[PDB]
C-alpha cells in the first residue's frame, strides 16, 4: 500500500 | 518433492509444466521465446510462463540464460517484477534443455492503458514515481535495463507499478550511435521520453529510420556542444554530425503547454543529450515536483549482487551447469 504508507488519497481507478 | 507435470500442445508445440499451472492460453511468442497466460492455482493469480526451447543453443545464447535468472531471482523490489517460480521437466542435468519462467501479471500494460484513458496529472505523477523508485532499485545492484518500454511497464486498476522484462522510440542516442561508454543515465532518458507521452497522450520521438528518429531529437533538445564532441571517442561518430544542419535546443516549457512546470522542470533534466549532466533516479526522487509521495526512508535499495561470473569465459555446457544449479536453488516467494 504504497499510498498507503504516503498518506495519500486514493486517484481516479485505471480501467482495467 | 517433485512436481508432478503434464503436457498440452501451445503455440504449437508441447508444454510439459507443473499440474499447479492450469488454463494456459497463448499470449504471443516472438525471438526471445513463446508465453501463455495461466492460472497459478497455489497463489490465485494469473501469471506469465515463458518457454526459453534455445537457452544453451550457444555460449552466448548460454550466458545469456544465467545472466537474466541470475538477475530475476535478485529482483525484490515493490517497484520491479519479481521470479514467482522457474523449472524444468528434465530430470537430470544429462536431459537438460528447457527453461520455465512464470510471473505475476499486473491488470495491463501501459501502452495499452494510454490508449484507454488520457492520464491525469494526479496518475502520472505517482506513476514516474514508482519507475524511478524501482529505477533506483535496479540501478543500486550496477544493472542496465537498457529496454524501458510502455510494453515492459506493467500496471492495475489501482495505478500501482512494476519494471518488468529487463534487456525502439525511447532509446537514449548515445547508443544508437556507439559513441561511448553507456551508463546508468540511459534509463533516464527512457524515462523521459515515457513522462512526455504521458502528459500528451503522443509519442514524443516517432522515428521511423535511424535517421529519422536522431533527426526528431536533435530538433528538441539541440545538436551538441563543443564540450560533447570532444567526448565522442569514435571519429565516424564526432563527423556524422557535421554537414548534417544544426537546430537550437528548444523550450520545454513551450512545448508541452498546460503541463505541471514542475514537471516540464524535470523532463528538462531528463532529456540532455549529454549523458553526464543527465539526472540519476536519486536524484530524481528528490525533485520538487513529487513533493507529495517522496520519501527518503521508504525509497530502498539492492542487496549486494555478484555479477563476478560476466567476467568468465566458459564451454556452454558449463554456463548449462551452473543455470541448472540456480534452478535447482531457487526459493519461491512466501504469500
Amino acid at each position: 500500500g504504497l499510498l498507503e504508507r504516503r498518506g495519500v488519497s486514493e486517484l481516479p481507478p485505471l480501467y482495467i | 518433492e517433485r512436481p508432478t507435470f503434464y503436457r498440452q500442445e501451445l503455440n504449437k508445440t508441447i508444454w510439459e509444466v507443473p499440474e499447479r499451472y492450469q488454463n494456459l492460453s497463448p499470449v504471443g511468442s516472438g525471438a526471445y521465446g513463446s508465453v501463455c497466460a495461466a492460472f497459478d492455482t497455489k497463489t490465485g493469480l494469473r501469471v506469465a510462463v515463458k518457454k526459453l526451447s534455445r537457452p544453451f543453443q550457444s555460449i552466448i545464447h548460454a550466458k545469456r540464460t544465467y545472466r537474466e535468472l541470475r538477475l530475476l531471482k535478485h529482483m525484490k523490489h515493490e517497484n520491479v517484477i519479481g521470479l514467482l517460480d522457474v523449472f524444468t521437466p528434465a530430470r537430470s542435468l544429462e536431459e537438460f534443455n528447457d527453461v520455465y519462467l512464470v510471473t505475476h501479471l499486473m491488470g495491463a500494460d501501459l501502452n495499452n492503458i494510454v490508449k484507454c484513458q488520457k492520464l491525469t496529472d494526479d496518475h502520472v505523477q505517482f506513476l514516474i514515481y514508482q519507475i524511478l523508485r524501482g529505477l533506483k532499485y535496479i540501478h543500486s545492484a550496477d544493472i542496465i535495463h537498457r529496454d524501458l518500454k510502455p510494453s515492459n511497464l506493467a500496471v492495475n486498476e489501482d495505478c500501482e507499478l512494476k519494471i518488468l522484462d529487463f534487456g525502439r522510440w525511447y532509446r537514449a542516442p548515445e547508443i544508437m550511435l556507439n559513441w561511448m561508454h553507456y551508463n546508468q543515465t540511459v534509463d533516464i532518458w527512457s524515462v523521459g521520453c515515457i513522462m512526455a507521452e504521458l502528459l500528451t497522450g503522443r509519442t514524443l520521438f516517432p522515428g521511423t529510420d535511424h535517421i529519422d528518429q536522431l533527426k526528431l531529437i536533435l530538433r528538441l533538445v539541440g545538436t551538441p556542444g563543443a564540450e560533447l564532441l570532444k567526448k565522442i571517442s569514435s571519429e565516424s561518430a564526432r563527423n556524422y554530425i557535421q554537414s548534417l544542419t544544426q537546430m537550437p535546443k528548444m523550450n520545454f516549457a513551450n512545448v508541452f503547454i498546460g503541463a505541471n512546470p514542475l514537471a516540464v522542470d524535470l523532463l528538462e533534466k531528463m532529456l540532455v543529450l549529454d549523458s553526464d549532466k543527465r539526472i540519476t533516479a536519486a536524484q530524481a526522487l528528490a525533485h520538487a515536483y513529487f513533493a507529495q509521495y517522496h520519501d527518503p526512508d521508504d525509497e530502498p535499495v539492492a542487496d549486494p549482487y555478484d555479477q563476478s561470473f560476466e567476467s568468465r569465459d566458459l564451454l556452454i555446457d558449463e554456463w548449462k551447469s551452473l543455470t541448472y544449479d540456480e534452478v535447482i536453488s531457487f526459493v519461491p516467494p512466501p504469500l
